[PDB]
C-alpha cells in the first residue's frame, strides 16, 4: 500500500455502470507529484493522508470480486504530515 | 450550480452521514438540513448537474445502511423559480 | 386564477418533487409549503382552474413514487372567503 | 352566535376541504386552524348552533374522502368561559 | 480533534444514559443533543478518531438496553467543512 | 445531591404523575420536564443518590398504570461533567 | 456543451411529450427532430452530460406510456467530429 | 391559449374526422397537420387549457371508430420553449 | 363563459340541490330549471369550461343520494348557434 | 482508403450510435447516411482496409443494443467504380 | 486508476481473437509522456481526459473475466483540462 | 519481492473491517526512498531488514484470498546491512 | 498516552507473544507484566487510544494460538485517576 494525499474529487458523468455509486478522488503521494483517482471507500476529506491499496485487492476493498478499481482508499492514517 | 439534490431519512444520524457523503463525493454546496417532523430529516445540496448526481448517488449508498435507513434520494437537474422561493439558501 | 391546488406527502423530498412537477405542468404559483407535523408536509399552489387541474395530476403522478410517497391530491375550484384566512399568501 | 363546531383530520389537505364545506355550508366563520402534532390538524368555527350543525355535518361528509380522512367531527352549542382561553379567535 | 460521533435513539432517557457512557469511557466533548422529532433524540461528540470509536461503542452497549433503545450509532472520522455548518457547537 | 433519576412517559399525565410520585418519595429536587417530540414526556429529578433510588421506584411503580404508561426509569449515580451541560437546572 | 441525448418512439406524439419533458428536466436544447420514415420519429438534444443524462432519463419515462410508445434512448457524451455532419443543428 | 393538443392516426381519413371533431367541440385552432410516414398523421391543435381537453377528448372519440383507429391523444398545458420550434404555427 | 351544463334530476328537490352545489363550487351563472314533464327536471348553468366541469361534477356528487336521485350530467364546452335559441337565459 | 464500410439499423438512434462507434474506432471518413425508408437507416464510411474492418466491427458491437438493433455490418475492401458512383460522397 | 488523455486510435489487424470487436486508443498521462494503449469500453475522443484502471480490472471492464486488457477507460472526466 | 526497511509503525483508526487486526508497517527500500505500507505478517522492529511481496501473493501471504493487501511482509532477512 | 490496553494469557509464553505483538504494533509502552498467580499472566501496555487499540487487537490476534491461548483484551480510553494507582508503572 501507498501513502496518499486527497487532492480533491472527480466526477465522470459517463462512466461504465459497473462502477456503482462509489465516489472518486484525485490523490496525490506528495503535492506536485502524478494524479492518481482513488476509488473512496472511507469517505474522506481533501488534505487528508490515506492508505491506498493497488492491484487486485483494492476490486474487493471497493465492495466486490469484479469491481473495476485498480486503486482504492482503506483508510484515513490517524496522525501523518 | 442550479442542480438540486435532496435525500430523506429517518432520523438525524443516517442525514449526517449522508450529507457527509454527499458533500465528500463532488462539488457541491450544502444548503440545508429540515427536520420535517415525524422522525424525517431532509437534507438538500446544490450544485451543477453532474455533480449533483455523483453527490446523491453516493450518499444514498452511504447512508442506507445507517439507522433506520434512506427514505428518499431524488435529483432534480432543472428546478423551477417558484420551487427555488421554498428551498433554504443557507443550513441552520 | 383562485383555483387551489393541494398535496400531501410523507416526507419533504416527495413534497419538493410535487411542486417542482406542478409548477412545470402548469402556470400555477406555488403559494405555500406546510410541515404539518408527524411527517407530513403539504405544498399548496393557486391558479386558474385547468392550470391547477393539469398541475395537480402532474404533481401527483410525479411524487407517487418518491419516498414514503404521497396521502392526497385535491383541487378546490374556488374557496370560500373565510378559508383564504387559513391559506398561506406566500412561502417562507 | 357562540356554538362552536370542530373538525379533527389526518393531515392539512383534507382540513383544507372541510373548512371549506363547513363555511360553504352554513353562515359559520372559520376561527381557527390547528397543528395538533403527529398530523392532526384540527379547524374549529363559530356561529349559531342550527348553522355549526349543519356546517360540521357538510364538513365531516365532504372531509371524509380526502387524503387520511376524518377523525372526529364534534358540536358544543354553549362553550364554558374557561374554554374560551385555550380556543383561537382568528386564524393566523 | 474533529472526529464526530453520533448515537440516536428513541426518547431522551437512552440518549442521556449513551451520552453519560460515551463521555465516561473516552476523552470526548459532548457537543450537542438533538431532538428530531417524532421521539429520535441524539447525541454528538467531537474528540479523536480513536477515542470517538471508543466512546461510542461504549454509549451503544449502555444505551442498547435503556427505555426504547438504540438507533444508530454511527462515527465520521473526518467531517467535510459543509457539514459543520449543520453540526452544533455547544449544547444548549 | 448530584444523584440523576430520569423517567420517559407515553404522555404528559402520567409524567406528572410519575414526577409528583417522585417528589413526595424521597428528598429529590425535580429539575426538569422535558417534551422529546412523538409522545414522548421526561422527568428529571437531583438528589442523593439513596433518595434517587427511592424516588424512582416509587415514580415508576405509580405512573405504569397512568395513561399509555411507563418508558424507562433509569438512575445514575453520578454523571459526568459533560452530560450536566444536557441536563436542565430548573423546569419553566 | 456537446453531449448529445437521443430519444426514437414511435410516431410523432410520444416524441413530441418526450421532447417536452426532456427540456423541463434539464437545461438541454432540443436541436432537431427527424422523421425517419416508418414511424420512427427522433428527437435530439444537447448539453451538458449530467443535464443531457437527467434530460434522456425524465423523456424516457414521460413517453414510455404516451402511443406507440419508447424505441431507444441513448447518450453520447462526447460525438465524433465526422458524426456532427449527419446531426441537424437547428429544429425546422 | 398556449395548451396543446395531439391525435395520433392510422391514416389521414380518422386525422381529418379527429381535426374536425376537436375544432367543433371547442374554440382550437388547428396549428397542424404532420404525415409521420408509416402511415402514422398527426394533428396539432393550439388552444386554452379546458378548450384543448374538451377538444382532444371529442377527437379521440370521434375517430376511434374510423378507419384503422387511433393511435395517440395527449394534452399539453404548457410546453416548453425549446419545444416550440418543433411545433408547427400553420398548417399547408 | 359560454360552456354549458346540465343535470337532469328525478325531483325538484335534487335539481335544487344540484342547483345550489353547482353554485357554489365555481363561478357559473345558474341559467335555467325547467320541469321537463314526467317528474324530470333539468337545472342548466353557463360559465368558463373548467368553472362548468367543476360545477357539473360537484352537482352531480351532491344530488346522486338526493331524492330520486340523478339522470343525466352533461358538459358542452361550445354550443351551436342554433342551440341558443332553445337554452333559457335566466330562469323565472 | 477506397474501402467501404456499411452498417444498416432499424431507426436513427442506433445508426448514431453506430456513426459515433466507427468514427471513434479507426480513421474512417464518414461519407454517408441514407434513410433507406420504412424505417431502416444505413451509415456508411469509407478508408483503408483495415481501418474501415476495426470500425465496421466497433460500430456493429456498439449498436447490436441499442433500439431496435442491427440489420447489417458489411465490409468491402475493393468496390467497384460502378458502385463508387451509387456512393454518397459526403452526408446531409 | 490513472487520469489520461486520448491521443488517437490504434488498428492491430492480426491481433488475438479474443481481443473481440473492441477498439483500442493510443493515450497518454500528458502531452509527450510515453505511450499507452487502452481498451476504449466507453466511446471517447482524441483530446479527451479519461479514467484509465490497469491491473485485472481492466479485464473486467473491458467485458470478460478472461478479457486481455490491462488497460481498459472507463469513463470519461466531465471537466478537466 | 523487494528487500525493505522498517521504518516504524501506522496507524489507521478508521480502516475499512476487512483489514482485520493485521498490523502495518511504513518501510522504505532505503533511508530516504519513497514510503510505502505493508501488512506485518512476521512481527519485526524498526530498523529491520525484511522480505515484501506486492501483486496478489500479498493478500494470502496477510491470511485470505480476499485480504485487502498489496504489500506483506513475509518475512525478516538473516543477514543485511 | 493515558489509555490503557491490557492482555491476560495462560502462561507467560503467550503472554510475551502478545507483549512483542503489541509492542511492534503501535507507539505503546509496555508499562507492565503480572504473575496473577494460578497461571494467568497480564501485560499492560500504555499509550494513545489509536495505539492502543491497534496494538491490542494486534496482540490479542497474535497469542490466541500460543500455548493455552488468550483469556482477555481489554482496552480502556479513559482510565480512573483511582485506577492509575494500582497500575504498575515500569515492568519488574
Amino acid at each position: 500500500m501507498k501513502i496518499m494525499q486527497v487532492e480533491k474529487t472527480l466526477v465522470s458523468t459517463n462512466r461504465i455502470a459497473d462502477m456503482g455509486h462509489k465516489p472518486l478522488l484525485v490523490v496525490w503521494e506528495k503535492p506536485g507529484a502524478p494524479r492518481q483517482v482513488a476509488v473512496d471507500a472511507i469517505g474522506c476529506i481533501p488534505g487528508d493522508w490515506v492508505l491506498c491499496v493497488g492491484s487486485s485487492a483494492a476490486r474487493e476493498a471497493a465492495g466486490s470480486k469484479s469491481y473495476p478499481s485498480d486503486l482504492t482508499i482503506i483508510g484515513i492514517i490517524d496522525q501523518w504530515n | 450550480g442550479i442542480a438540486l439534490g435532496m435525500i430523506e431519512t429517518r432520523g438525524l444520524v443516517p442525514a449526517i452521514e449522508a450529507a457527509d457523503a454527499m458533500t465528500k463525493a463532488a462539488e457541491v454546496r450544502l444548503v440545508g438540513r429540515q427536520f420535517v417532523g415525524g422522525g424525517y430529516v431532509t437534507v438538500l445540496v446544490r450544485g451543477e448537474t453532474g455533480a449533483v448526481n455523483a453527490a446523491v448517488r453516493a450518499g444514498a449508498d452511504a447512508c442506507e445502511r445507517v439507522g433506520d435507513g434512506l427514505v428518499a434520494a431524488h435529483i432534480i437537474a432543472r428546478v423551477h423559480s417558484e420551487v427555488e422561493n421554498i428551498l433554504p439558501k443557507a443550513p441552520q
